[PDB]
């Protein structure tokens, strides 16, 4: 009965690539690396501006695109969830050397497998050290979000200049997109890798050592 | 590239998945000066799997309660776990300073700038005929390439018996 | 600018003029109080500590008066105070203490809202003849005598009487 | 235009057979594309199977070695038994001897999840080359290991038009063949 | 290319019957070639290891330290490998693998506009320069390998199924 | 370092100049290549002068050369009633071997400081004379070089020739006196002094 | 314009590189502060008072770990420093009160030093004047060097200092044992 | 004073430059150089006194059989030595003080005291060795067994 | 390259010039064919004259020796013995040292080029030319020369001893394989004569202290 | 639109036709609901096609768990009730497929070109090119379509009154 939120949403004219019957969402260009149109909730058509989480919208006036919010979330999901099944894999000895600190508190004595170390080290305080180190980290680099909010920023989503063997420093912008992608493509089977060993080791069936079937 | 010293007589220049192009210029210059690190550390290790190996030992005491002798009648690899925590941090200590050195020159290697050289003592190798030192860089890579394979077999061979055929019955292995 | 004293604070200009002129005023008392009460306050305070250390280590070194009262017998100069509140002898010196201090009171408010003229800390008493027509420059060279002996009271007579009834000892902390 | 698409020749009369053309006469280019690429599919897996059968049929497993005792094609037998799983502790000796449909039960479950990964490999690269890069020749998945398709060039040419009919030919004879022989592996039905 | 290369003879010009040459391009001959030459030295030195393996004649003295020489020269030579030991044909199998690997990866391969594979250790390969009589001798090494090539096929259909060949199967060797 | 190869030239005519580590071509301290071939001569100068005097050292020390009178104040001779003259060194004292070091010690102090220094304007290997430079105060009677004065008046190709044989008899003595102390601690170690050389099986490169 | 070290990051505008261990490292934006009696005047005078006060704290520590306390002072004789404080207030408390009540006159002095310097000009923040030896006198880009020495050394130092203080408090041993437990810990 | 006027002594013959190995003359200006002269002097002239002090009556056993006045008389009487020594500089001097125009050896109280600036030459350098040599009366006497080994 | 072919116009016009594994065109270490050329002149040149060398050390050293000494040990010679390529081993071992120190020293002055004097063979010298000693002579104390330690030649005229440089290889070819009709005729010896000798050393070329 | 011709006579009605068949007249009372109306006949016809195979095709095959084994639950009508940890997985995953068609679903009017019960889901290219038997390739899935959903009732209740075998008895 008024106008519908429906048509600022969606394209209307074009088809989503991945999702052929459905309106393509109004944020997806097929620019961003990953990008084959796949919004079937239309996630990024969501008019909110999600770095209020991190400064809120009465500090001053801002906003940040949903699509530059939901990469820079999808693109922390993907590099942590590769680091985070490697780790679990490396110290389990999925890779024939049970990977672990030299001292006694990460040994496998004490914790017998990465299914147990959460708990374990909770309780001993090796886990409430890394919640200040990562806080730390999150903290110094999560307020570019609020300079790119402000349009102060011309910074790509999750593109600090980490590049300490520069593997990007003279390539085109072709190769750029294509290594782009390939960090997209490996971190999205990553998370959906993590979603795998941490869920079927929680099972009531068991089996906390690789290959967690 | 060919005109680099690594390349040599049989396979020259060797990179058949290409991985020279997968960077940079500074990440070739990363992976040169990766490559001759690793080739001087293994060459130094083959050497000191094989010296401790036979049981050539330095005489006397390594610390007031360890002796030479002591560690010399183990396996090499389980040498190193009862050197004194003291020594340990005596080696590293100095490896340390060794790496902060050879990084903070005044141009990278990454960036053109020398490849690490002596730090004690710091001998100065700049002006020694490049002809020669062309060809001296080759036997440093080719004799790191096969210390690297060889340290390799080593801890192989030591852990599972038979993977090297030439040390099935080695008694230092 | 830049006191004196301390040399990261600018210098209060209101201690100009007065003779122990360090620039030491980080708290700005001048700015709230008259100088010429303050001054007044400092000289009072620090004859009062000359006369208080030396009538402190006289008497814990043994000194009495002659002859001694049966009253005044085996007291320190801590006691001596609880013990001749009781006799009276606080209540004579309190009360020429208080003759003094109510002419005197008349002095201090000529001097701040009367114009008298007259200088903080003076009250005409000089019988044994110093400053014989001596250079200002050589009065304010005694008067800075007065008040840095003064300061030094203050702080030597609040460590024997800290001191003191800390150990209850011999002179050198009685 | 299914009479007229690639598969037809001689042993028809160049006529495609009229329960087939009935269903793709109707349909999209797409559809021929399709059936086009299931039946060299079809065809490649039924070429190995009638090798793989023979294989198994005689025993010619692994090691291979031509000299007597060394399981070849005329004397089947070894003297290694080079151990196909360690856990499991089945070697090729055993598979080799018990029938052509139990050696399948043989391969252990682990042997299977790398074949299947590796076959899973090869047909998400074989739909990308052939499908979402649109390649116009059925059954083309850029393998060419010796460099044939580099001919003249390029597929436009007598020799490699005459080796896709033969591809397509070959693996219609391998489709009833290996239909035909584990048929009377199941029942005896050789008529 | 098949007109510009060796192989050629005087009874069979350009034997091809299933015009295998002109089916791929280039580099598929060019594998053919190096195919057949390799094929061509292995059944050489498979002809005469046979020939002179089936004639008693033998390396002094112990090939193991438990293994000799002549243990291996009583048995037939297909059946003499079984009793090599595992550590010698893992020696034989590395240094054929490290020969494999560096012909097919010395500078500008064979299938592309490349030489064929030369001896790998020591390097020189004792190749004529002169083209007119290279050609002849390059059109030699294939043919006698064709012939070795159809032999050690002959010395296997005798070794396996009794008979075969009318010159074999009445030896205890073959 | 072009007088380098032109001093190597007269002490070899076949072997003009040889250096396999071309150790001549580099720097030390970072003063120049031109003032650390003046160091890497007065370094090879000094050890083949000092190995010179070693290998006449040992022969008159293994033999029995004690010579009277033995300067103490209690006794104690010199220690050759071993004999082995590496083990006659550490049979002198402890406090006689800080004597014989440091006095060693300001003949290698007043060869850096006083007239000219090699890595320099060089000459390496010319001791200054301990009549000028006003350094001591005592003065002293006699120099080190030349005492008695022998030999002045020679002219500058004699003294040129000079320092050509003293490397080369340098050369050959450190090769000389390394060759009697190898046995001392490994017997056939050179192959013709087998059964010389007592075996002193200690450590020669330790003093106390 | 980009931050140094945090090169993804726009500089921060009132970090200009002026000051001495500048190396525009304000990812929250608090020099941008103006409103609680606070700017970056005061954040300055703050960072360079936790500069001195952790440095002298750390080489406090250091004195007594490895020498002992000092005369007078026998009677502590604990390697942890967060317990020896308890036997000198047990034994010898006067002198920490009269260290204290020093410190009350100096900081109060140093407030208001802090404030009328930052309304007037005339005064860098964490100057006082303290340079009796006189390195500031000559060679102005050594002076500029001991500037960053300073800010260098005390980041450094608070950290230290910030442990000491809490694997003293936890462990109840002693910074240099510590040290030594947490070498033969995660040896290898 | 200026840097090459506190440099051109003493006599830097036995080392062969001015020893400077950590640069610390190059530091600060010619006032924290002034100082370091004035220290130099301060530290040798009291280690001289120290090492005869310990064969006259020779350890520090007798420095803990002096009383709690003995040892807050000699402190406080140095004290007023010291307190006095940097009064008649600033007061009693035609340059001021050392820092400021003074001679960093002047030493200047009446009565301390009682061809000269070579004998400034021998003082440092006298002064030198004896910092060197009560250093080694407190460590090779005291806290080791083995240092010298003398 | 074309000089080599000269020599074989020379040598046997019968069979001529014949290199099989055709190493003539070949290069070795790098260096080229000219310096490969003269580096396979040399060393069959050195092959021939050492065994030409041998050929006489095989027919006088079985039936002759001199007496006297041997040795400050007593037990006056190896004690032949006859066949020579047994009285090796007992020499000893001290004098096995000694000839292989001064082969090894003038092998070292072949290669030098005497001091400089004389070019290599590679980049130009005559590949039979041994660099006389004269600025040894010249410096140290007088030593003969390798070849002619007298001064006989030197009187030939030019044109005959590229006559005698190809009748030298001739003769050292066959004196190659003639030294190798004797050794290996000690070890399944293989000949018609029968008898000369017999021995089993068979080769290489120290004994029972080495190694 | 595509639906409604015939001949089609209806059953226990001899007078009326399958022709435009609409006695209650939901075409009429509520046309913009029309589109609604294919897109739930489509799928109620989709999903009762698939359940008729569904409910012959384990009378004889099973797949090779021993769970669903013929020892565990012989009849086919037993199957939703004894296996409650598989009907959760076809839930849990049509509810994924049935959320992502709900912004077709939002957009069922004139808001975008997509017809109703078109996913545009035809991998097999097995729709013809000529728009006149498009319309009866869309007849055809109607019909069989409208046919599944009156024949499910049909098996279930037939198995349920008389648990036999396929036809009934
Ligand atoms: C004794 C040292 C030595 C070593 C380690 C090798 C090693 C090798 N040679 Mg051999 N070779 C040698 C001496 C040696 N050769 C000698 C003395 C000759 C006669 C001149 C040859 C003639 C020869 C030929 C003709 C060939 C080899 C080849 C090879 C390679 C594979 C053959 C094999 O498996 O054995 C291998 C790297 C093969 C090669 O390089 O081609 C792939 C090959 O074809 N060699
Ligand atoms: C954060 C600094 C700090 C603190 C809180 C302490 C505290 C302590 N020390 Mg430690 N110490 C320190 C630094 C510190 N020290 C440093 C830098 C050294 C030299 C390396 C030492 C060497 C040392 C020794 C050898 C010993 C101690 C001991 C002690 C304990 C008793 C001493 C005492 O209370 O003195 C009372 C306080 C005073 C006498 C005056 C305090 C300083 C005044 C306020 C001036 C401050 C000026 C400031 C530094 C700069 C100017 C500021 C302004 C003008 C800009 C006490 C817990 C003793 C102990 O018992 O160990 C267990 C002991 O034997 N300290
Ligand atoms: C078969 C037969 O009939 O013979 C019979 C009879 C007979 C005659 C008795 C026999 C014999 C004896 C023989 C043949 C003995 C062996 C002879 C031989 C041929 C021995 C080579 C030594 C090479 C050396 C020492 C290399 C040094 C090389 C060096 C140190 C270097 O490369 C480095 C260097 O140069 C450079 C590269 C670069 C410079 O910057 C640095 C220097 C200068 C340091 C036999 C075999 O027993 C049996």
């Amino acid at each position: 009965m008024p106008e519908r939120l429906w048509d600022s949403m969606v394209d209307k004219t074009e088809r989503s690539k991945a999702v052929p019957f459905l309106p393509r969402a109004v944020n997806l260009d097929g620019s961003l690396p990953g990008d084959v149109g796949f919004d079937p909730f239309y996630l990024s058509s969501i008019p909110k501006d999600f770095s209020g989480f991190i400064q809120p919208p009465q500090w001053e006036e801002k906003g940040i695109p949903t699509l530059y919010w939901m990469r820079e979330a999808e693109l922390k999901h993907c590099r942590v969830a590769m680091l985070a099944w490697f780790g679990w894999l490396a110290t389990d000895g999925a890779f024939g050397v049970t990977l672990r600190f030299p001292g006694e508190i990460y040994s496998v004595e004490n914790i017998p497998t990465a299914y147990e170390a959460h708990n374990a080290l909770v309780s001993q305080g090796s886990m409430g050290f890394l919640l200040l180190a990562v806080g730390f980290i999150e903290f110094c680099t999560g307020a570019v979000l609020v300079e790119v909010a402000k349009g102060a920023s011309d910074r790509e989503a999750g593109d600090f200049k980490l590049d300490p063997l520069s593997f990007l420093k003279g390539k085109s912008e072709e190769e750029i997109k294509r290594m782009k992608t390939r960090e997209i493509a490996n971190g999205r089977l990553a998370m959906l890798a993590f979603g795998g060993v941490a869920t079927q080791t929680a099972l009531e069936g068991g089996n906390h050592a690789f290959p967690y079937f | 590239l060919s005109s680099l010293p690594g390349s040599t007589a049989p396979v020259g220049p060797f990179d058949p998945l290409n991985l020279a192009d997968s960077g940079s210029e500074e990440t070739l210059a990363w992976f040169r000066a990766s490559e001759l690190k690793h080739g001087r550390v293994a060459m130094l290790a083959t050497t000191g799997y094989l010296v401790q190996g036979a049981g050539i030992h330095f005489p006397g005491m390594l610390s007031s309660d360890v002796s030479f002798e002591s560690l010399s009648a183990m396996k090499p690899l389980e040498a190193w776990d009862a050197v004194p925590d003291a020594g340990k941090a005596q080696i590293l200590g100095t490896i340390f300073i060794a790496e902060m050195i050879t990084e903070s020159k005044p141009v990278h290697y990454t960036k053109g700038g020398p490849m690490p050289t002596m730090v004690f003592p710091a001998i100065d190798f700049s002006g020694v005929d490049a002809a020669t030192l062309k060809r001296k860089q080759d036997s440093e890579l080719n004799n790191g390439r096969l210390a690297m394979i060889a340290i390799m077999s080593f801890i192989s061979a030591a852990n599972i018996p038979g993977s090297v055929p030439a040390l099935t019955n080695n008694p230092a292995f | 600018k830049k006191s004196q004293a301390l040399p990261f604070l600018p210098y209060p200009e209101n201690l100009a003029g007065y003779v122990g002129d360090a620039g030491f005023d980080p708290f700005r008392f001048s700015d709230f109080a008259p100088m010429d009460f303050l001054r007044e306050a400092e000289i009072k305070h620090g004859r009062i500590c000359m006369l208080a250390w030396l009538g402190f280590v006289a008497v814990d070194l043994g000194a009495r008066i002659y002859p001694l009262p049966e009253a005044y017998e085996g007291l320190t100069a801590v006691t001596a105070h609880d013990a001749l509140v009781q006799q009276g002898a606080m209540s004579q010196i309190f009360l020429w203490c208080s003759v003094f201090e109510a002419i005197s009171t008349v002095s201090v408010i000529q001097m701040l809202y009367e114009e008298s003229g007259r200088e903080p800390g003076y009250f005409g008493f000089d019988p044994l003849g110093f400053l014989n027509g001596k250079s200002e420059a050589e009065v304010n060279e005694m008067k800075l005598k007065e008040i840095k002996n003064g300061r030094l009271a203050m702080l030597a007579f609040s460590g024997v009487v800290t001191q003191a009834v800390l150990t209850q000892g011999p002179f050198p902390y009685v | 235009s299914i009479n007229e698409a690639f598969g037809i020749s001689i042993e028809t009369g160049n006529k495609c057979p009229p329960l087939g053309a009935r269903i793709l006469e109707d349909a999209q280019p797409s559809a021929i594309k399709w059936f086009q690429n299931a039946e060299i599919k079809h065809g490649r897996i039924a070429m190995v199977a009638t090798i793989g059968y023979l294989v198994q049929k005689l025993g010619v497993h692994f090691p291979l070695y031509l000299g007597p005792s060394g399981s070849n094609c005329f004397h089947p037998e070894s003297e290694t038994a080079w151990l196909l799983s360690s856990s499991t502790g089945v070697t090729f000796s055993d598979i080799a001897k018990a029938a052509p449909l139990d050696a399948i039960q043989m391969v252990p479950v682990a042997g299977w999840m790398q074949i299947f990964f590796v076959a899973g490999w090869f047909e998400s690269v074989a739909y990308y080359r052939q499908w979402v890069k649109n390649s116009p020749i059925p059954g083309d998945y850029g393998y060419d290991p010796l460099g044939f398709t580099k001919r003249e060039g390029g597929w436009d040419s007598e020799e490699l038009t005459s080796l896709r009919l033969k591809e397509i030919k070959n693996g219609r004879l391998a489709m009833m063949t290996i239909a035909a022989w584990v048929s009377d592996e199941m029942i005896p039905g050789a008529l | 290319k098949v007109d510009e290369m060796p192989g050629a003879t005087a009874p069979l010009g350009k034997f091809d019957p299933l015009n295998l040459a002109t089916l791929g391009s280039e580099s598929t001959l060019a594998w053919f070639r190096a195919a057949e030459l390799k094929h061509s030295r292995v059944a050489m030195l498979a002809t005469t290891g046979y020939l002179v393996q089936a004639a008693g004649i033998h390396f002094p003295g112990m090939l193991s330290s438990d293994v000799s020489f002549e243990s291996l020269s009583a048995m037939k030579p297909l059946d003499a490998w079984d009793a090599v030991p595992e550590g010698g044909k893992n020696q034989i199998y590395f240094t054929i693998f490290l020969a494999e690997f560096i012909t097919e990866c010395k500078g500008t391969h064979y299938t592309k506009g490349g030489p064929l594979p030369t001896i790998v250790f020591p390097p020189i390969d004792f190749s004529t320069v002169n083209p007119e009589q290279l050609k002849t001798r390059q059109n030699r090494e294939l043919n006698n390998g064709r012939l070795a090539m159809i032999a050690i096929m002959s010395f296997v259909a005798a070794a396996n199924i009794p008979g075969s060949v009318p010159a074999l199967a009445g030896n205890p060797m073959f | 370092k072009d007088d380098l190869i032109a001093i190597a030239e007269k002490s070899n005519p076949v072997l003009k100049y040889y250096d396999p580590l071309q150790l001549g071509s580099t720097t030390i301290w970072g003063e120049t290549n031109s003032a650390t071939i003046g160091f890497l001569r007065q370094s090879e100068i000094k050890h083949g002068r000092i190995a010179m005097a070693a290998f006449v050292g040992y022969i008159v020390q293994a033999n029995g050369i004690h010579f009277p009178w033995p300067m103490s104040f209690d006794g104690t001779p010199f220690p050759a009633d071993a004999g082995s003259p590496p083990e006659q060194w550490d049979a002198l004292s402890d406090a006689a071997k800080w004597q014989i070091i440091l006095f060693i010690g300001f003949l290698e102090w007043f060869s850096e400081a006083a007239g000219k220094h090699y890595m320099r304007g060089g000459k390496p290997g010319a001791f200054p004379n301990f009549s000028d430079s006003d350094l001591i105060p005592h003065p002293v009677p006699l120099n080190l070089y030349d005492p008695f004065g022998f030999s002045k008046g020679k002219t500058e190709a004699q003294k040129a020739d000079g320092l050509i044989k003293e490397l080369n008899n340098g050369r050959l003595a450190m090769i000389g006196i390394m060759g009697f102390l190898a046995e001392q601690k490994v017997e056939g170690s050179v192959p013709l002094l087998k059964g010389v050389v007592p075996h002193y099986d200690g450590e020669v490169m330790a003093p106390f | 314009e980009k931050s140094q070290s945090l090169p993804f990051m726009n500089r921060p505008p009132l970090l200009d590189g002026s000051m001495a261990g500048d190396v525009g490292f304000d990812p929250l934006g608090l020099s941008n502060i103006d409103d609680v009696g606070i700017d970056l005047y005061w954040l300055r005078e703050a960072e360079i008072k936790h500069c001195r006060v952790a440095m002298l704290a750390v080489v406090g520590i250091l004195q007594v770990e490895i020498f002992g306390p000092a005369p007078g002072c026998e009677m502590a004789t604990d390697k942890c420093q967060m317990d020896a404080f308890w036997q000198i207030w047990g034994a010898h408390p006067q002198y920490i009160a009269f260290g204290l009540i020093m410190i009350m006159m100096i900081e109060m002095i140093s407030g208001i030093a802090t404030t009328q310097g930052r309304e007037s000009g005339e005064r860098a923040p964490g100057d006082f004047g303290l340079d009796p030896l006189g390195y500031g006198k000559g060679d102005a880009a050594g002076y500029a060097r001991l500037q960053a020495q300073e800010i260098a050394n005390g980041r450094l130092a608070m950290f230290a200092a910030a442990g000491e203080i809490m694997q003293g408090c936890t462990t109840h041993q002693g910074a240099l044992e510590n040290l030594m437990t947490a070498l033969r810990d995660n040896s290898f | 004073i200026s840097k090459e006027a506190i440099l051109s002594s003493p006599d830097t013959t036995e080392i062969g430059r001015v020893w400077d190995p950590l640069g610390l003359a190059e530091i600060g200006s010619a006032e924290t150089l002034a100082w370091y002269r004035h220290s130099e002097v301060k530290h040798g002239r009291i280690a001289m006194a120290a090492f005869v002090g310990w064969w006259a009556v020779g350890g520090l056993e007798a420095w803990d059989a002096v009383p709690g006045w003995g040892k807050a008389q000699m402190l406080l009487f140095a004290g007023l030595i010291e307190f006095h020594d940097e009064l008649f500089h600033t007061r009693r001097t035609e340059g001021g003080h050392y820092l400021r125009g003074g001679t960093p050896g002047k030493n200047m109280v009446p009565g301390l005291f009682d061809e000269l600036a070579k004998g400034r030459d021998r003082e440092i350098k006298n002064g030198r060795l004896a910092m060197i040599g009560v250093a080694g009366l407190y460590c090779a006497a005291t806290i080791p067994g083995s240092v010298p080994l003398q | 390259k074309a000089e080599l072919e000269a020599i074989a116009k020379k040598a046997n016009p019968t069979l001529g010039y014949y290199d099989p594994l055709s190493l003539a065109d070949k290069d070795f270490w790098g260096k080229g064919n000219d310096a490969t050329i003269a580096f396979l002149r040399q060393s069959e040149i050195k092959h021939g004259r050492i065994a030409m060398f041998a050929f006489v050390g095989y027919i006088v050293q079985s039936n002759f020796v001199f007496p006297w000494a041997q040795t400050l040990a007593g037990a006056p010679h190896p004690s032949a013995d006859l066949s020579p390529e047994a009285q090796w081993d007992a020499i000893p071992l001290g004098a096995k040292w000694q000839i292989f120190a001064v082969i090894s020293a003038l092998e070292l002055w072949d290669e030098c080029g005497g001091g400089g004097v004389l070019p290599h063979y590679t980049k130009g010298r005559k590949p039979g030319q041994y660099p006389p000693f004269t600025l040894f002579r010249d410096n140290v104390h007088f030593v003969l020369d390798l070849y002619d330690p007298f001064g006989f030649n030197k009187n030939m005229s030019e044109e005959t001893k590229e006559r005698r440089l190809v009748s030298e290889l001739n003769n050292g070819r066959l004196a190659m394989l003639g030294i190798f009709g004797f050794l290996c005729a000690d070890t399944i010896p293989g000949s018609v004569p029968l008898l000369n000798d017999i021995a089993i050393p068979y080769s290489g070329q120290v004994m029972q202290p080495f190694e | 639109m595509v639906g409604a011709e015939g001949p089609e006579p209806i059953p226990f009605a001899p007078s009326k036709t399958s022709k435009n068949f609409d006695p209650v007249g939901f075409a009429e009372r509520s046309p913009e609901w029309l589109p609604w109306y294919r897109e739930a006949e489509l799928k109620h016809g989709r999903a009762a096609m698939l359940a008729t195979v569904g409910f012959v095709v384990p009378e004889f095959i099973r797949v090779p768990g021993e769970q669903f084994s013929f020892e565990a639950i012989p009849k086919v009508i037993d199957a939703h009730d004894a296996l409650p940890e598989s009907m959760i997985q076809i839930f849990g995953w049509i509810s994924f497929l049935e959320a992502c068609t709900f912004p077709a679903m939002a957009g069922l009017g004139g808001k975008y070109d997509r017809k109703p019960g078109d996913f545009s889901f035809d991998p097999l290219g097995l729709y013809p090119t000529d728009p006149e038997k498009q319309k009866q390739m869309q007849l055809a899935e109607l019909k069989n379509g409208r046919l599944a959903m009156i024949a499910i009732g049909g098996m279930v209740t037939g198995a349920a009154v008389t648990g036999h075998g396929f036809p009934y008895l």
